[PDB]
Formats: structure tokens, sequence, C-alpha cells
């Protein structure tokens, strides 16, 4: 609730400003696979981040060995994905 | 005589030196130092209304027609100021004044047409038309910029004291 | 006309003596 | 139309007015067809209707960053047709203000280049130095720019009593100001990238497309019309042309910073060795009589009246005289009948040739690259459009 | 070092007569500095020149209210300076 | 000189400390002079709630050995 | 090796990049503390330790946990 | 309380805001552009007066037409003038744009920009001195100060 | 009370947001040998309020365009930026969130839309080309921006920004992890589209979503950018430069937070004047080639440093 209170004031402050703006002064084919490709890579990386996001809680896991063994494998396999992105003209705009 | 502006071993010392330049952005930091340095220098700007950028005597500025100390306007309508104006700005038509002397009935400098060359200042034999010091004559309407004999003569009377000083300083040179 | 400390900050940051070639022209 | 997109006339990036109808596959430029004439004004036809001395002010306006150097080209041309040459002091003056003008152009070209690139502090640093130079112009001619000081028979009026000393104080210091810009751009880890290996022009191609300027010199061709075909007293001075290798935006830049440096070497000399003498030819036939003389001697009034009202009356002939204006070879082909007003005056603009090269330079390049290349050609639309 | 500037800064501020002078001068010019008064022209105007300041700012004119009855205190204009004193201000002649 | 960029900053700084001092005293006023309990995990909310029930309705009121 | 050298001076990020990748893949294997992490975190008591019935003959700390028997974290102390 | 007073004061505020911050969109046709870059430069700082170095055709309060407005560029000038906000102004700079200037009789030069865009302040001089432009920008500021839009609303 | 604590934490920031533009138009000035704006008001203090009033009064021209993806875009930009100051932990925060940094990362990510929506809404070529490139580097930079934080968190133990005040009671996280600070600082420069990385407002390049935006819409993003400029700098001043915290007096934390935030806010002002703008591909070349391999590897080093140095951070 406390957050809700703050946020609605936040929207109100902005909606107030746009309105004032309008009310006070009364007196086609841009495409480059590179751009699409980036967006994609971005999510593959964003989804990877999502897998890495639990690592702060997983640090405290009793296993530890498996934690790191897992995390290191994830980071390494994605980075190799990047590596091949390099070989491919990908990442070369 | 010529010179090569950009005409050009790998040692750890060298490489480590080069790698540090890329890794910790050493040259970029060099550039920041230069701007921080000036931040501490005195700014060169002038309060425009209160302090004015210096203009020496030959500054052409705004046209004026001078008069003899007695009070007789200097122009005798020879009309070569019209002949040498590059832009066709000055229009002069004349007729003998009753005195019998020769004077201009109409002298119109179109300042919007004028490109302030200063040849008219040069050409006049009696030096009646001069490039006056004032540069601040911006006007709300286009018509005000067109100037007839009365505005220029009035401009001449207002700035005669400084015009005389300016011509006094630069006539030996001419 | 600037305190030597502030002036120094200038020379140091610049790497050469601006005092010798100033931006303020004088008599 | 491969998303044809007018660079647009109103664009801070486009000096003055340039419609570059560009077809870009996304962010890559496939073809650049620059449009010109947004500043055509008739300078070449207007001159035919004006006398030689009243056409001198047009030349200052042809490329006004380089106000005077342009005037020297017409001067020289009119002097050749008359077979008259200016007095010794006037020659040195023209080289003195010829060089000061080169600096002024390079400060414009290097700093305006950066503003489009995105570096804005170099412009303010050097526009203050520019300002100080303008003041020289004003105290010599009367106008900050568009002086009309260099006339067809020498300069108009001797230097004020004291200018030389100040063109010294300034010169004595300007170097540090160029040095600073350097510590900001010559080695910036980022200036290099956006400039290096952009718009490389071969040596053979540069001569073929008539580049004739730093653009040639940057590709390693050694040609400075000031050393190859000396004009005025640029022969008596000693300077080093800054030739370049691996010609590209960065290399040519370095060349323009180096001529700023070399021009200070030429200015120094001119101050050290300018002769006592007159500043205009003594032929009342070509140069207007001194005002004390026209007000006391009949032959001088007649010569003053005829010169201002009618004109030089140049002997019939035609000449192409080219100097080394800061942009490149500026030449006037002045055909002349025996009349006091010229017949033709094609102005060769270093810039009509350079723009044409934009197409052969910016190929397979991004939108930002086009902005960098227009800067490395110092395009002043006045000279191109004339 | 800093001691002097703090001290001399006070001089400028306390130099303009009463509080009002400062507040006035502060508002219309936005620059506070003290200089010898070269002259006061008949149209209300006051001119000061300081040798120490750089060439651009060593000569300044503090404009006065109603120099032709125009309420010029806020809307000050350059042309207000009289033709006689115009060249002194622009450094055309180094003689006041 | 550069003396003048300070005025503006002063009004920025003063407007960036207010918030940190304000939020950190409108907490020590509403919570009875004791920092607002941060209930990251339930245990803490439990203890906090338990406190409410223990006295008045507000947790900040804190009963002691004398109860 | 030679490329390595230039690589150290040209494209000197990847070199550093990989180097770290490895150093993080080694230090854990060889270190006098790696073992502690699984212990220090194991020890941290989050969930209540439920007591077992004393059928008898057990080494479990009876009564006060302070009894000398049982696990200790003096390894954690003075670590 | 008389609304009339209340109105004047309000108008003034409005005028002070527009007159203190004029964001100029400059064209730089020709050379008088070089004399404006000088204004933007350190001797005569335009910013100090609230004039921004430069802005796009939209966010711009005043358009300074510097340089010859040739017949080909004449359709554009208009477009950009027409693409600016409701409170907009034009400061013609240069004899080449006040009237026709050295190129008045040419076939490719419009004899003045006030034939294509309404002009509020005309700054004279072939390279109108930068101080003169500054004088001209300051006179636009006095022109705005005098404008009384809400009092006419009230009295209308 | 809580409402009062919403005025404070908002207004104060908005007033400070206004004074940043002024300290930008003067610090850039003195660096370029010019006084900057001092004539309106005393020393230019009234200058920010003046153009705000001019901007709102000028016509908000609606192009011959969407009318919502046009008005939603500035509202979203101001709303997210002012919102992200809600959880910031100056001394003690307004709304303490257990997963606070994920809130800041998520809220930042949403601002990329405003750029996308404004670019589509304008319906002119300059706007669409600018938006597509702008969206590309923003999310490209988000990928290293996020990984750099994950390295931090793993040495902090939690996502809550409040924990770092207890993590940095003995030393700033710059000493350790400086290599990422730099990479957080450069990424903070990209995400606020400031100079070295500002091809979006690139003027010479695409004069670009703000192109069709004038008056009130211009202002709102505008305000947003500058508030962000502060917020991101403030996050640098909590995550990496940890201001001294004394539980007895909470304001010396905010006093030093004030000092460090202003200096790092001053730094991106100083960066802008000092550097030319990077090329569009030169910008992505940096993140995907130069920084992402550094960040991913240093990310692993920050999962290893804890374990074998038996330093696994205490949750909570
Ligand atoms: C902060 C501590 C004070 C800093 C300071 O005084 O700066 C000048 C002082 C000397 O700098 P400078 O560039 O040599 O000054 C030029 C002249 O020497 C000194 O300039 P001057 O010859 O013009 O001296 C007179 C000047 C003297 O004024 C001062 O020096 C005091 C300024 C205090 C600023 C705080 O008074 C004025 O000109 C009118 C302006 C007065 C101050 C205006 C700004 C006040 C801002 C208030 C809110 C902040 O700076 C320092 O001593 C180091 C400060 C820390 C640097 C990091
Ligand atoms: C072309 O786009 C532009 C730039 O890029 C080159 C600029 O950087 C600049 C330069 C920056 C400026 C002059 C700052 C102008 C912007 C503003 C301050 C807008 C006003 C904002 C505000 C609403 C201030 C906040 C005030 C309040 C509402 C009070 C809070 C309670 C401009 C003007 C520009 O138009
Ligand atoms: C940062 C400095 C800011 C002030 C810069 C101006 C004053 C100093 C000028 C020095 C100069 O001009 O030369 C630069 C010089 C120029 O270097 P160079 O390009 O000549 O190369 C030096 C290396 N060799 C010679 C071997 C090639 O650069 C340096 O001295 C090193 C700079 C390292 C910068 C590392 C990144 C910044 C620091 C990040 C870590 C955090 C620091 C604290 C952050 C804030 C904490 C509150
Ligand atoms: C948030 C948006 C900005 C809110 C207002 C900020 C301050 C504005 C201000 O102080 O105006 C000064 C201006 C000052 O202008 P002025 O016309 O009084 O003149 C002051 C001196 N010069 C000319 C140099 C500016 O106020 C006015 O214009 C006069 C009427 C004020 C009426 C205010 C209440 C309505
Ligand atoms: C264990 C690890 C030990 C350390 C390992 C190395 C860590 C390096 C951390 C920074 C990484 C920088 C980087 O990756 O370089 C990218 C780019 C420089 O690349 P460049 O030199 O052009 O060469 C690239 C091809 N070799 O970076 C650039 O130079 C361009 C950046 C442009 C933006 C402005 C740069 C200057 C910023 C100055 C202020 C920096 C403040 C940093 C600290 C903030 C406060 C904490
Ligand atoms: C976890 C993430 C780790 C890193 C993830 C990213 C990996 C990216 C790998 C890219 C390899 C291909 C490549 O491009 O490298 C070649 C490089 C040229 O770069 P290029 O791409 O062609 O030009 C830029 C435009 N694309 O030019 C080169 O030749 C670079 C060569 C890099 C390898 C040199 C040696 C690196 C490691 C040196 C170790 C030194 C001692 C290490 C001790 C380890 C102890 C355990
Ligand atoms: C405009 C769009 C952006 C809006 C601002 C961005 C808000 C992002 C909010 C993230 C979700 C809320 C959150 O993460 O924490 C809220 C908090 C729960 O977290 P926590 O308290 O730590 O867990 C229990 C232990 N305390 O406690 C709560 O769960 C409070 C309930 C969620 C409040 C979310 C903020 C309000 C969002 C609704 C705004 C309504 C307007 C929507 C406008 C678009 C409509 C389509
Ligand atoms: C060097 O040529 C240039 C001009 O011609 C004089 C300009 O007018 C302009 C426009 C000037 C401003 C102040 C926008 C630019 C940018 C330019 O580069
Ligand atoms: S030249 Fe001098 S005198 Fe002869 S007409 Fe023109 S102005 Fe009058
Ligand atoms: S007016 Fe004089 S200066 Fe301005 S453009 Fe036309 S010619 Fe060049």
């Amino acid at each position: 609730m406390n957050l809700y209170t703050v946020i609605f004031i936040n929207i109100l402050l902005s909606l107030t400003l746009i309105l004032v703006a309008f009310w006070l002064p009364q007196m086609r084919l841009p495409f480059s696979m590179k751009f699409f490709l980036v967006a994609i890579t971005f999510l593959l990386f964003d989804l990877e981040i999502a897998l890495l996001l639990p690592l702060p809680w997983a640090i405290q896991t009793i296993k530890t060995s498996t934690m790191m063994i897992m995390a290191f494998i994830l980071v390494t396999i994605l980075s190799l994905g990047l590596a091949y992105e390099w070989t491919q003209k990908g990442l070369e705009w | 005589t010529y010179k090569y502006v950009n005409k050009k071993e790998v040692d750890m010392k060298s490489a480590t030196d080069n790698a540090a330049r890329i890794l910790m952005w050493t040259e970029l930091i060099r550039g920041l130092g230069m701007t921080l340095s000036y931040l501490f220098r005195e700014p060169a700007t002038i309060n425009y209304p209160f302090e004015k950028g210096p203009l020496s005597p030959r500054f052409r500025g705004e046209h004026a027609l001078r008069r003899y100390p007695s009070g007789e306007e200097r122009c005798i309508a020879c009309k070569l100021c019209e002949a040498i104006c590059p832009a066709q700005a000055i229009t002069i038509e004349a007729e003998p004044r009753a005195d019998g002397s020769r004077r201009t009935t109409r002298y119109d400098i179109d300042m919007t047409k004028c490109i302030y060359c200063g040849f008219c200042q040069e050409a006049c034999p009696v030096d009646a038309i001069v490039e006056g010091p004032n540069f601040e004559f911006s006007t709300e309407t286009h018509e005000e910029l067109l100037y007839n004999k009365e505005k220029l003569l009035n401009n001449g009377d207002k700035w005669e004291a400084e015009i005389a000083a300016n011509i006094q300083a630069d006539y030996l040179y001419r | 006309s600037a305190t030597r400390v502030i002036q120094k900050l200038r020379n140091w940051a610049s790497g050469q003596d601006l005092q010798a070639k100033l931006q303020l022209r004088y008599q | 139309t491969n998303m044809t997109l007018n660079f647009g006339p109103q664009h801070p990036a486009a000096h003055g007015v340039l419609r570059l109808v560009l077809e870009l596959s996304g962010e890559m430029v496939r073809k650049c067809d620059p449009h010109i004439g947004l500043l055509h004004r008739g300078t070449e036809k207007l001159i035919e209707y004006k006398t030689y001395l009243q056409a001198l002010p047009y030349f200052d306006r042809l490329d006004y960053v380089s106000m005077m150097c342009n005037e020297q080209a017409y001067s020289i041309a009119v002097e050749k047709l008359l077979n008259i040459q200016p007095p010794p002091r006037a020659q040195w003056i023209r080289v003195l203000f010829g060089e000061i003008t080169r600096i002024l152009n390079h400060i414009m070209a290097v700093t305006t280049h950066a503003l489009d690139i995105g570096a804005m502090t170099p412009f303010f640093w050097m526009f203050e130095e520019r300002e100080k130079m303008f003041e020289f112009y004003e105290r010599v001619s009367g106008a900050r720019m568009h002086a009309a000081y260099i006339r067809p028979g020498g300069v108009h009026q001797d230097l004020p009593l004291g200018l030389l000393d100040d063109i010294y104080e300034f010169s004595k210091n300007f170097s540090l100001r160029i040095d600073e810009v350097e510590e900001m751009l010559t080695n910036n880890r980022i200036w290099r990238n956006r400039t290096v290996d952009i718009g490389v022009v071969t040596a053979e191609d540069a001569l073929n497309y008539g580049f004739s300027g730093v653009m040639l010199r940057g590709s390693g061709i050694q040609w400075d019309l000031r050393k190859t075909q000396p004009y005025d007293v640029y022969d008596q001075v000693e300077f080093d042309v800054p030739i370049g290798s691996r010609g590209d935006c960065y290399d040519r830049y370095l060349c323009r910073v180096e001529e700023m440096r070399q021009s200070l070497r030429i200015i120094e000399q001119c101050l050290n060795k300018m002769p006592p003498g007159e500043i205009k030819v003594d032929d009342a036939k070509v140069s207007p009589p001194k005002r004390a003389e026209m007000k006391t001697s009949m032959e001088s009034l007649i010569h003053h009246f005829k010169l201002y009202t009618e004109g030089y009356q140049v002997p019939p002939g035609a000449t192409y005289t080219a100097i080394e204006a800061p942009k490149g070879e500026f030449g006037v082909y002045l055909v002349s009948d025996g009349s006091s007003r010229p017949y033709r005056c094609k102005i060769k603009a270093p810039g009509f040739a350079h723009l044409a090269g934009l197409d052969k330079m910016s190929k397979g390049h991004m939108l930002a690259d086009v902005v960098a290349i227009i800067g490395t050609q110092d395009i002043v639309f006045g000279e191109i459009d004339r | 070092e800093l001691v002097e500037v703090l001290k001399r800064g006070v001089q400028q501020v306390t130099g303009h007569g009463g509080l009002r002078g400062l507040l006035r001068v502060f508002f219309r010019a936005n620059d506070i500095r003290i200089g010898t008064l070269v002259g006061e022209d008949k149209y209300g105007n006051k001119y000061y020149e300081d040798n120490k300041q750089f060439f651009g700012r060593h000569r300044w004119v503090i404009y006065t209210t109603e120099m032709n009855g125009k309420n010029t205190f806020w809307d000050v204009d350059g042309s207000m300076v009289p033709p006689e004193w115009h060249r002194w201000l622009h450094c055309m002649t180094d003689d006041p | 000189m550069w003396f003048e960029i300070l005025p503006g900053l002063a009004i920025m700084g003063v407007c960036l400390v207010i918030p940190g001092v304000s939020t950190a005293y409108i907490h020590k006023f509403t919570n009875g002079g004791k920092e607002k309990r941060v209930a990251r995990v339930q245990y803490q909310w439990y203890l906090m709630e338990r406190d409410r029930r223990i006295s008045g309705v507000n947790r900040y009121y804190v009963s002691k050995g004398l109860e | 090796s030679a490329f390595l050298k230039n690589a150290w001076a040209k494209e000197p990020v990847l070199v550093v990049s990989f180097s770290v990748w490895g150093l993080a893949i080694i230090m854990p294997m060889i270190s006098p503390y790696t073992k502690y992490a699984s212990m220090i975190n194991k020890a941290t008591p989050y969930n209540y330790p439920v007591p077992v019935r004393d059928d008898g003959n057990m080494p479990d700390v009876p009564s006060h946990p302070q009894d000398p028997l049982g696990p200790s974290l003096d390894w954690l102390k003075n670590l | 309380s008389r609304a009339e007073y209340v109105v004047t004061k309000l108008d003034d505020l409005i005028n002070w805001a527009r007159r203190s911050s004029l964001w100029p969109m400059t064209f730089g046709l020709a050379c008088c552009a070089v004399e404006m870059m000088h204004m933007a430069a350190p001797r005569y700082d335009m910013d100090r007066f609230g004039v921004v170095f430069r802005a796009s055709p939209r966010q711009a309060d005043v358009m300074i037409v510097a340089g010859t407005l040739t017949n080909k560029m004449a359709p554009a000038l208009r477009k950009v003038y027409d693409q600016m906000p409701e409170p907009r102004y034009v400061v013609s700079m240069g004899s080449c744009a006040n009237g026709g200037g050295y190129y008045h009789y040419s076939y490719s030069v419009v004899r003045g920009c006030d034939r294509i865009v309404p002009v509020d302040i005309y700054v004279p001089g072939c390279p109108p001195t930068a101080e003169a432009l500054l004088y001209g920008i300051l006179q636009l500021q006095r022109k705005i100060k005098r404008e009384q839009k809400l009092k006419i609303w009230y009295r209308r | 009370m809580f409402f009062i604590n919403i005025l404070t934490l908002l207004v104060p920031i908005l007033i400070a947001m206004a004074f940043l533009t002024l300290v930008e138009r003067k610090i850039l000035g003195y660096m370029q040998l010019r006084k900057g704006p001092n004539i309106v008001g005393p020393y230019g203090i009234l200058q920010p309020f003046a153009d705000a009033m001019k901007l709102f009064m000028k016509e908000p021209m609606r192009p011959l365009t969407s009318m919502s993806l046009f008005i939603i875009a500035p509202t979203l930009s101001l709303t997210l930026a002012l919102s992200l100051w809600v959880p910031l932990p100056m001394p003690h925060p307004l709304i303490n969130l257990n997963l606070g940094i994920l809130f800041i990362l998520a809220t930042s990510s949403l601002s990329v839309y405003s750029i996308l929506w404004s670019g589509w809404a304008s319906n002119s070529k300059y706007s669409l080309f600018g938006a597509l490139r702008a969206v590309a580097q923003t999310i490209s930079y988000e990928v290293t921006m996020a990984i750099i934080l994950l390295s931090v968190l793993l040495m902090n133990g939690s996502y809550s920004l409040q924990t770092l005040i207890t993590t940095q009671e003995h030393m700033w996280l710059l000493l350790p992890a400086w290599p990422m600070a730099m990479m957080w600082f450069i990424s903070t420069l990209a995400e606020t589209n400031r100079a070295p990385f500002d091809l979006t407002e690139g003027e010479s390049e695409l004069v670009g979503f703000n192109v069709e935006y004038a008056a009130g819409p211009f202002a709102l993003f505008f305000m947003a950018e500058y508030t962000n400029i502060i917020l991101m700098n403030a996050l640098t001043t909590i995550i990496f430069l940890g201001p001294l915290y004394y539980i007895n007096l909470p304001e010396l934390y905010s006093t030093n937070f004030m000092m460090e935030a202003l200096l790092l806010s001053s730094t991106f002002l100083w960066i802008r004047a000092s550097y030319p703008r990077f090329r569009y591909d030169q910008l992505m070349h940096l993140l995907w080639k130069n920084f992402l391999p550094l960040t991913l590897a240093l990310c692993m080093w920050h999962i290893s440093l804890p374990i074998f140095t038996a330093g696994v951070p205490p949750y909570m």
C-alpha cells in the first residue's frame, strides 16, 4: 500500500504535467537483420541472466561444489554462444 | 620541404604500457584534465550591454552624411558614391538649390541592399558620406532600414563628434 | 589573476604552463 | 527507394545547406547524391555587370571562412591582366593576412568537424582565438570579416601603427592553443576511431577527381601551389608542406593541424621581415590616388574620379590564376574585354570537386560516417554554389 | 590565498553604497566589481574603467533609470550610451 | 571565475540531503523514536506483530521487565 | 606465445577476460578455505534443531546445549 | 485584486519566461552564420542571456535567418518556419536576408526573407557584427516584454 | 506522515533535478571559457524555472501520429525515473524492498519502451531510425549492466540495497570490484544517453524520438533524463562508493551521499564536454566485444572469490 500510494502520486505528477502542457498553451521499411538479431541475442542473454539471478540465494546452498560447477558451466556455455556469434558475421553489424 | 604527419618492437614493457592505455583509459583521463584546467581559467565573455567588444577607428558600422562646421551639408551631389556602390544601394537625384549651389534633393541609402563595403567612404571627394561607428541600428520594420537624406543627416549630426575623431585618427593612413 | 592553488590545478590538469600563454589579453 | 532520406537542408550536421539524397539500407549508405545550389546566388553573372573594383567584395563572400585568401586570387588575376605587380610591403601583407586567414579556416574546419562528431569544447576554445584574429582584420580593414582589404593593386591601407606587435603576441601564444586542442582530440581514444580509415582516397583517384587540396596532400601527393608555383612573396618564406600517408579523415586532420603550425612559422617571418614602403601600386592608372593628392592635384582628382566612376580598363585577355586557398586550389578564370567591367569570371572552388568525391569516398559507410566526411572536405557552400 | 579573495569579495559587495546599490547593481548587470568613475554623461549614465581586468571587460558603463524618461532601469539598451562616450566604451579611443 | 557554478550546486545539494534526512526522521517520529522495524522475513513480522498485541495496538510501544 | 604477446597488447581485454575465467576455475580447486564455504554455510542455523528422545547410550548433548559434547564451530571462530 | 492588475502581472511572468529563455534555431545559410557562431563563442556568450547554442526546428522559439535565401531554399525556410511552435519569432540577420544584399538583383535570390517568413527584428550589416546580433536578440527580448496577450484576452 | 515523506523525496529531487541543468550549463561553460547563464535571476538560479515555463506555454503540436503512444511515452519516462527513487536507500529508504536492486533493474528496463513508443508515434523517418538504434544500445547495455550488479550482489548477499550499508562499513566496494565500477560507470553513461554514448540525441546523426516532441512532452522526458542522470549516479554512490554510515547520526550518510552523488553527477557533465560521441556500431562493439567478455568472466570470479576465500556473504 505504501508503495501503491507512492506510485499513484508518481503517475499523477506526470499526468498532471502532460495535461498542463496541452491545456495551458491555449493562448516505412527500416529493417536490418542486425537489429532483429541483437534483440534476439539480448533475450538469450536476458533469459540467461534470469538463470543467474538466483545465484545470491544459491550461494548459501550447502552443496557449494555443485553450485559453482553449475554456474560456471552456464556462464561458459553462453559465452561460447557469444564466441560463435563472433565467428559468425553476427556481432559484426 | 615536406613533412610526414603520420608516417610509421613488441616488448612486455611496451605492450604492458599499451594494454594499460586501452584497459584503464589513460589517454581519456588526459583529456578530462585539460577541460578541468580551463574550468579554473577566467572566462573571456563580456557583459554585452555594460562592456563593449572593441572596434578601432576604421570600423564601417552605420552610414551617415556629414556637414561642414559652418552647417552646410558636405555632399555636393557628384553622385560617384552612387557610381561605385557595389549593391546599387545609394539613389541620388539633385537640382541646383536656390543659392545656386549644387545639393542632393533625395539621397536614399537602402541599408538592406548595402553590404557595408566602405567604398562610398573611399569615393566621396568632400567625404560627405562616411561609415559611422554605430553598429546597433536593428529595426522592427523593413521600411525603417531604408534611409533618406533626413535620417542620414540626423545620423550624421548625432555621431559627428566621434566620426570627426575617427576620420582624424585614420586620414593620414588614407 | 587567479590563486596559485587554483592556477596550479590548471597547470597540473593541463600538463603545461598556461600562465605563459594566458586567455586574458592584458596591456 | 531503399528508404531514400534527404539529409535535409536544416541540419546542424550539414554545414550550411546540403540536401544529400541518400538511400540507406538501414544504417548503411548505398549511394550519396549531394544536391547543390541551395546557395547559388549568381556571383558569376553579377560580376559581369560590375567594374573590377566593385566585384572585389563578391570574392570575400565566395568562401567567407577564408575571407581574404580569396581576394588575393582575384587581385593576382587582375594584376596579371594589367601586367602590374603590387609594391613589396603589400606583398608581405597579403602573405601575412593570407596566413592568418589560413589559421582562421583551419580553426573553423577542425573545430566545426568536431562539433558534428560531438566534441564541442574545442570549438569554444579556438573560436576565442578566432575572435582575436578577427580583430586584426577589423583594425586593418574595418570589417571583422568581408574586409575588402586586398585590392587588385596591393592592399588598401597600410597596417595601423601597432598591429604587427599584436599579431605577434597572439602568434607567440596561439601554439599552446593548438596544443590543447591536441591533448583533446589528436589521440583521443575515440576521435581516432570515428576518423581513422574513414573516406580513404587513393593517390591516383584524388588527382583524377580534381581534389587539389589537403585532400590530395593527405593521400601523400606532394603539391602545394605555394611551393610549386609561388605567388606574392610566399617564395621568400620557408615552410614545410604537411604531407600525409594512409590518407583518411584522421590523417588529413593531422595535416590541417600541421599547416596551422606551419602558418605560424610563415607569420613569424612576415613580422620579422616586412619592408618599409608603399602598400599600393603607384600607377594612378590602376590604384586610386591618395586623398591628400586628389584634394590638391588636378591629375589626381581626374584619376580618382575616373577610377571610382568608370574603372581600371584592363587590357583584353584571359588568365587562370590559382592560389592555395585554405580549402585548396582557388582559381579565377577572368576573361576580359578591354572594358572596365569583366566578361566572365568562373571561380574554381576547391569544394565543387571535393563534394563530387563524397560519393566515391563514402561507400558502404554509416550515417555517422557521412557526417565525418563532409567535415574532412571543409565544404563552404558559398564557394561550391557561387 | 583564499583569504584574500574572501576579503576582497566583501569589498566589492560592500562597495556599492548601501544594501540597495548591491542589490540593484546585482539585478541589472549580474556582475559586481569596483572601478574608478571616469565620467557621468548628461543622459544619466556612469562609466568605470579598471586597468587590472582583461581587454574585453576593463571598461564598463552602468546604465541609469529614465535617461529620456523611458523606465530604462530594467530594459537597458546599448544605444543608451551617448555618441561621444560610445567610442570610449568600444575602445575606439583610449581617451575618456 | 568558477566561483559561480556553486550557487546552483548548493541548491542541488540542499535538495538531495533533505530527502535522506527527511525520510530518516519521519520514520523516527512515526515509530516512536525507534527505527522502523525492517521485517525482511516473516519471523520479524511475527515478532513485530507480537509486539503490537503485547501493548496498545502499535508495536513501537514496548513493554519491559516491569510487566 | 608471440601472438599471446601482441594479444596482450592488441585486444588486451579478451586476454584478461580469459585469464580471469581460468583463475576462477582454479582457485576454488586449490585453496585452504574452499572447504569452509560448505561448512560455514552448513552450520548457520536457520531451522530449529529438533531434539531426539534419549532412549539412552547417546553422545548427543543432553540438557544444556553447553554440554561439551556435540558439534562445534570453533573452526568458524578464530577462522 | 482587480483582475486587470492580476492579469497584467500574470502576463508579465509569461513574457519573462519566453524572453529569458529563447532557444534559437539558426539556419546558417551563407556567412552571417560565422558571425553567429561567434556570438555562441566565448567573447559574446549567447547562452549567458538564455539563448541556447542551438536547437531543432521544433523546440526552437526564434529562427535567425543568416545569409542569402536563394529561390531553391525558399520553400524550405517556410517549411521549417511552419514546423515550429505557436509562440515563434524570426530575426532576419544580414543585408542578404533583410533585403537582397549584394545579390538583390540576382535571379536566384529572394529579395528578403520577409517575403517568405514574417520577420520581427531586422539586424543590419553585411557580416552583421556579432554584438549587433546580440543587440538584435536583446531588442527581440524588449519586443516580447511589451507583448500583452492576456490583457487583450481579458479586454476582449 | 507518510505523505509528507512523499513530498520530500520527490519535490526536493525535482528542485534538485532543475538545478542540475543549470550546473550543466555553467560547468560546461567554464570548461569552454564562457560564464554560462548568469543574467536571468542571481547567478542563473531562476534560469531552470524560466524555460520550464516557456516550454509548457509553447504549443504541444500534435503532428498531422498516434495520440496515445505519444502522450504515454513522456508520462512513462518521468513516472519510471521518479519511481526509481522510491526504494533508494539514502540513510534509511522510503519503501524498503527485500528485492530492491531487481526493482531498480526492472524499472530501468521499462524506460526503453518510452523510446520505442515515441519513435513509432512520431511517424517520421528520423524518429523511427533513431528509436531502433536507441532501443538497441539501451538493452545491449542492460545485459552487461545486469551482470555487473549480479557480481555485486553475490558479494553483498542479497538484492536489498539496504544491505550494502552494512557490507560497506569498513571499505568501499570500489577497492574490491573496481574493475566493474568503471564498467558500471560507462554503462551508467550509456543508459542515461549522456555524451560519450548519446547517439540517440545525436544531432549531427539523426537531428531522435524527441524530434517531434516539443513543449510539455519534451519537458517530461527531459525531466526524466536528468532525474535519471542523478539516480544512476546515486546508485553508483551506494553500490560502489559506500558513504560512511553511523547509526547514531543518519545524516552524515546522506551528507556524504550528497557529496559523492554530486561529484559523480559532475563527472558525466565533465565527460560530455570532454569527449566526441562514439559511432553506433562502435558503441555496441564496446559492450559485446570489449565489456561483455570482461563482465561474464569477472562474474565467475565473483562466484569463486566468495567460496575459496570462505567469504560467502551472510544472507540477510
Ligand atoms: C562551416 O559551415 C557551417 C556554416 O556556414 C557558415 C553554418 O552556418 C552552420 C550553422 C551554424 C549554427 C550556429 C547552427 C554550421 C553548423 C557550419 O558548419
Ligand atoms: S560622393 Fe560624397 S559628395 Fe559626391 S555625392 Fe556621394 S556623397 Fe555627396
Ligand atoms: S549579408 Fe553580407 S554577410 Fe550576410 S550573407 Fe549576405 S553577404 Fe554574406
